[PDB]
């Protein structure tokens, strides 16, 4: 039984894969960032609707889905109340900072609102509360190595501003960019497509 | 070579070690933990290699 | 505390909003109902 | 139904009965445990079964595999 | 069946409203979610040779910006509609300035008459559809993504800015029941926004033909 | 006013790598000190990297529109 | 030695179980699980005893083996084999299902 | 899968499997028999049912009791039917639901030996007591893996899976399923792509294709990478209408004569 099987499977297998092959033997991804055929008739405004290539992307989990309410409070708010905690964290030339200033509590403020909006969408995009999820770039792997490469040793208080954090964030969200084009619709576009990365 | 890091599990792996102490140090010598590209915990089998 | 007011104030105003439609949708209705009527 | 006997009725009862239990499909087969932690649902509640080990979540229903 | 049948002209109704909703006619809150209690104590429930009797419950609705425009919705007895019935349609409708209009037959009408339709098309827009396709509102199902009828100014800034030809869009052919839902005809492309999960979200286009 | 990614593609390098060993073997001139080899894609793969191989990618839209970059213009992925 | 043991007695109760419910068939006790007739839920009963009395005689020939042994190190190490195959070596073959 | 609380429990699930499912006269018929009684008071059979009630022949059609009350049915309902889909033409005198039998009596008032065989084989072959065409039969099976089972966000956040029934048919009709009540008009798919074709719409097509190569192409553990996936399923997607990856679904494009020789057709394109 077992050999009939594979003898079968040998002989089907190949008709199909030829049929497959031959029925997308001319898509092609031209230079203006889109995935066309001989007819250049458009199929996808971007190659896998990301327009990324399936070398480059490893499997990853999306910390702020299918969190409970309260950890997820707990866990992205960053707290600028307990001085304590803060002096803990941060050094003394900050937590002053972070205290006494007004606008980066209300930066942080506006970053959680961010946060809470996209876990919003990704719960209304994601059903089922599927954590593993494909991205380009594993964070977390990037992150390892820099605190191996620079000795962060995560004991002592970090000199790292909450505030520079943000802003990095930001420039760097501006520097990917898929969809060149200052256009409301190119705008659009380049949010829409890289959404889910951000 | 480099400097990789990355962890796996091993294949003879008991799941409910973990949750218990000996989570960093396993008696069965798994938990593969590759820190600056040097192997320092587990036993490499296909599920790393 | 007084932009959250604004905020509560601004919610009223589109409550408002959704007054009027209502109420122009009525003031239609009360015209179309006649067409339905003589329709049969 | 109503204005049938009260053995009509008890008999009546018990055939629906069992027509609603054989429509039913049998579940699935497992060895169920607690020992694995379900990523879909975070619930510990599970079924196993070896042949590579599937894991499918009891509550959740996480459907997984260890080599 | 007398309890069936309301249920499924109430069902119906719901749909139809939920229909002009999303093209943009102005409909009340309260009729776009009417409970079917309501619709009891308004007709009668009395479908069988009584009160809510078809071409009684037909409405009438303009749409948003455009108050001067109007389309019925009527209930033709005949299970299999005639020429007859939609010529006096047409005729009564000729007296008011409405174009549009939507029919709502029991069964499928005579080939004979879906000539007649098309032929009075460029003066009179009406469509068809059959209640057992009007029983449930499809756009809400979950394989079923988003729409978003384009307007034409929109359409041509999307070519302009890919530099790409209309006829180098997607097809979609006019008899798909999401096209003859939204009422889109020939030559008018149709926004699509469908959840991406490598990407988040992802917007397409088709063009009608 | 060009749209087209401002990095060299696998595709475009390999050919102008290939394009450039022929036209050396070919007995061009060298647009880099040869350091004492001799194998015309090695010596392309040189020129490559120092950015000074004279060849201009036309990269074409689909609309029919075209875009003249220098090799020396655009980043080198490798 | 001992593991030989322990497969005999597990085969010879799957054995007993499997005459059992042949009986209760034969003298109709085994009534149709839902979903299938009385034959499918009676080979679906016997397949399943089968195939659980397959996987202790496995899982006990696996805790039977010693560091040492050299299938189990092909079969950690992931290199050619499965636990199954030692399953079939040592404990028991199995059901030779066609179709 | 179903909506209101029959989703919870079986009770008043099985309700709706019953009317999902066809079912026949074959399905609750047990035995029938044609006589020609001439006399209707006569009743060359011992039965108490007519003389009650009141062509010289008859067809005491007697019905099953367990399947019947399996499907959950009358003979009020059955009496109807049987009158009305063959019109003003018989009389069907059911009987009580207190008799053991479940004996029926149809006559014709108004050749005509065989026209009553004719007739009750046509009746047996296809009446459609409850249910629509198509399904045959339908299975009523608990969700085991999150796949099925229904998800709803939680007060607190959390997900929490519920367990409900779902129905697993054996036909496709969609249409007709979906405007039956108790049944959730938003997840009820139809993993048949022609048939969505023609109910949804050309996009839901496409998403519905996606899901079941996604189905059969990870059902043995393998992983296949999105895009790929995606890929095909727009280019079987983009002409709106579902071309064929045969050579009577890409030869109709029109990509060029050069290019559809070589799949195949080579002579006749050419």
């Amino acid at each position: 039984e077992g050999l009939i099987d594979t003898a079968v499977k040998t002989a089907e297998t190949g008709y199909i894969q030829r049929r497959l092959i031959k029925s997308m033997e001319s898509v092609m991804v031209k230079y203006d960032a889109t995935v066309r055929n001989s007819i250049n008739q458009v199929v996808q405004l971007r190659y896998g609707e990301d327009g990324l290539a399936g070398e480059s992307v490893e499997f990853q989990n999306l910390a702020t889905l299918k969190p409970s309410n309260k950890a997820f409070e707990k866990k992205f708010r960053f707290d600028y109340t307990n001085e304590r905690a803060l002096r803990r964290t941060l050094q003394e030339d900050l937590v002053k900072d972070v205290l006494s200033n007004a606008h980066i509590q209300n930066e942080l403020e506006r970053e959680f609102e961010r946060m809470r909006e996209d876990r919003e969408v990704l719960r209304v995009i994601f059903p089922t509360g599927d954590s593993k999820v494909v991205l380009p770039c594993n964070l977390l792997r990037m992150i390892w190595n820099a605190q191996k490469i620079f000795h962060i040793n995560p004991r002592l208080p970090s000199d790292l501003h909450p505030i520079k954090v943000v802003e990095g964030v930001k420039e760097l969200s501006k520097k990917l960019v898929i969809v060149n084009g200052d256009d409301p619709l190119s705008r659009q576009a380049q949010e829409n497509a890289t959404l889910l990365f951000n | 070579p480099g400097h990789i890091n990355c962890i796996r599990t091993h294949s003879t792996h008991p799941d409910d070690e973990d949750s218990g102490p000996y989570k960093h140090i396993s008696p069965g010598d798994t938990k593969v933990v590759v820190e600056n590209g040097e192997l320092i915990m587990g036993i490499l089998c296909k599920k790393s290699l | 505390r007084q932009k959250l007011l604004k905020e509560q104030e601004e919610k009223r105003l589109r409550e408002k909003e959704e007054q009027k439609k209502l109420l122009e949708q009525r003031a239609q209705y009360v015209e179309k109902t006649k067409n339905i009527l003589m329709f049969t | 139904e109503e204005m049938a006997s009260d053995e009509l009725k008890e008999m009546r009862k018990n055939l629906t009965k069992e027509a609603i239990r054989e429509h039913q499909m049998a579940k699935t087969g497992g060895t169920q445990t607690d020992l694995f932690t379900c990523g879909k649902c975070k619930k510990k509640n599970c079924t196993y079964t070896q042949v590579t080990t599937f894991v499918v979540c009891n509550e959740c229903g996480n459907r997984w595999k260890f080599c | 069946d007398d309890e069936e049948e309301t249920y499924r002209l109430w069902k119906i109704r719901k749909t139809i409203m939920q229909l002009c909703h999303d093209r943009g006619y102005l409909v009340t809150q309260d009729e776009l979610d009417q409970t079917l209690e309501e619709f009891k104590a308004q007709f009668g429930d009395k479908p069988s040779e009584g009160r809510p009797r078809r071409t009684d419950l037909t409405v009438l609705v303009a749409h948003n910006d455009d108050p001067t425009d109007q389309m019925f919705v009527f209930f033709p007895e005949e299970p299999k509609v005639g020429i007859k019935t939609i010529k006096v349609y047409c005729q009564r409708m000729q007296e008011e300035n409405i174009t549009r209009a939507l029919i709502v037959v029991q069964q499928g009408m005579t080939p004979s008459a879906k000539q007649s339709l098309v032929d009075m098309a460029p003066k009179y827009i009406l469509e068809q559809f059959l209640q057992q396709e009007l029983l449930i509102n499809i756009t809400e199902h979950e394989l079923v993504p988003e729409h978003v009828v384009m307007t034409k100014e929109e359409v041509t800034e999307l070519l302009a800015r890919y530099k790409l030809r209309e006829n180098q869009l997607p097809r979609i052919q006019a008899g798909d029941p999401v096209a003859r839902y939204f009422g889109i005809k020939r030559g008018q492309v149709v926004k699509i926004i469908r959840p991406s999960e490598t990407a988040g979200r992802y917007i397409t286009y088709r063009l009608v033909q | 006013k060009r749209i087209t990614t401002p990095y060299m593609t696998k595709y475009e390098r390999a050919r102008v790598l290939g394009t450039r060993a022929l036209q050396i073997a070919m007995c061009a001139p060298v647009m880099v000190e040869l350091e004492g080899e001799t194998d015309p894609l090695l010596i392309a793969m040189k020129e490559l990297k120092a950015r000074k191989i004279p060849i201009i990618i036309r990269r074409y839209l689909p609309d029919g529109s075209y875009e003249d970059w220098g090799v020396d213009e655009l980043i080198i992925s490798d | 030695s001992k593991t030989y043991q322990d497969i005999q007695n597990t085969i010879k109760k799957a054995k007993q179980d499997v005459i059992e419910v042949i009986e209760k068939a034969h003298n109709n006790e085994l009534e149709p699980t839902p979903g299938n007739t009385l034959r499918q839920t009676f080979e679906n009963q016997v397949n399943r005893i089968l195939n659980d009395a397959r996987d202790k005689t496995g899982s006990s020939a696996q805790k039977s083996l010693s560091e040492y042994n050299n299938f189990k190190s092909m079969v950690v190490s992931g290199a050619k084999g499965s636990k199954i195959n030692i399953s079939q070596v040592i404990a028991v073959v199995g059901q030779q299902n066609v179709e | 899968f179903l909506l209101g609380q029959s989703a919870r429990d079986a009770e008043r699930a099985k309700d709706i499997l019953c009317r999902l499912e066809h079912t026949t006269l074959r399905k609750v018929t047990a035995n029938t028999a044609i006589y020609y009684d001439p006399n209707p008071q006569s009743t060359v059979v011992a039965e108490d049912q007519e003389w009650v009630n009141v062509s010289p022949w008859l067809l005491r059609v007697e019905l099953d009791r367990k399947h019947m009350t399996d499907r959950k049915l009358t003979m009020e309902q059955i009496a109807e039917k049987i009158n009305a889909g063959f019109g003003d033409d018989l009389n069907c005198i059911f009987n009580d639901d207190n008799a053991e039998k479940l004996v029926l009596r149809i006559r014709i008032m108004n050749d005509d030996d065989v026209f009553l065989r004719c007739i009750e084989s046509n009746m047996l072959t296809d009446m459609t007591l409850q249910g629509i065409e198509q399904i045959s039969k339908v299975y009523m099976h608990l969700p085991q893996t999150d796949n099925k089972k229904k998800i709803i966000i939680t007060e607190d956040g959390e997900f929490k899976a519920l367990q409900e029934w779902i129905l697993e048919t054996d036909g496709v009709s969609l249409m007709r399923v979906l405007s039956e009540k108790d049944v959730d008009p938003v997840r009820t798919t139809s993993n048949d792509i022609v048939e969505i074709f023609t109910v949804l719409g050309i996009e839901a097509v496409r998403k519905a294709l996606e899901r079941e190569l996604y189905h059969v192409i990870s059902f043995d553990g393998s992983y296949v990478n999105y895009r790929h996936l995606a890929l095909l399923c727009d280019t079987m997607t983009c002409r709106g209408h579902l071309m064929a990856i045969t050579r009577h679904g890409v030869n109709r494009q029109d990509t060029g004569p050069l290019m559809k020789c070589s799949f195949e057709e080579t002579v006749d394109v050419l």
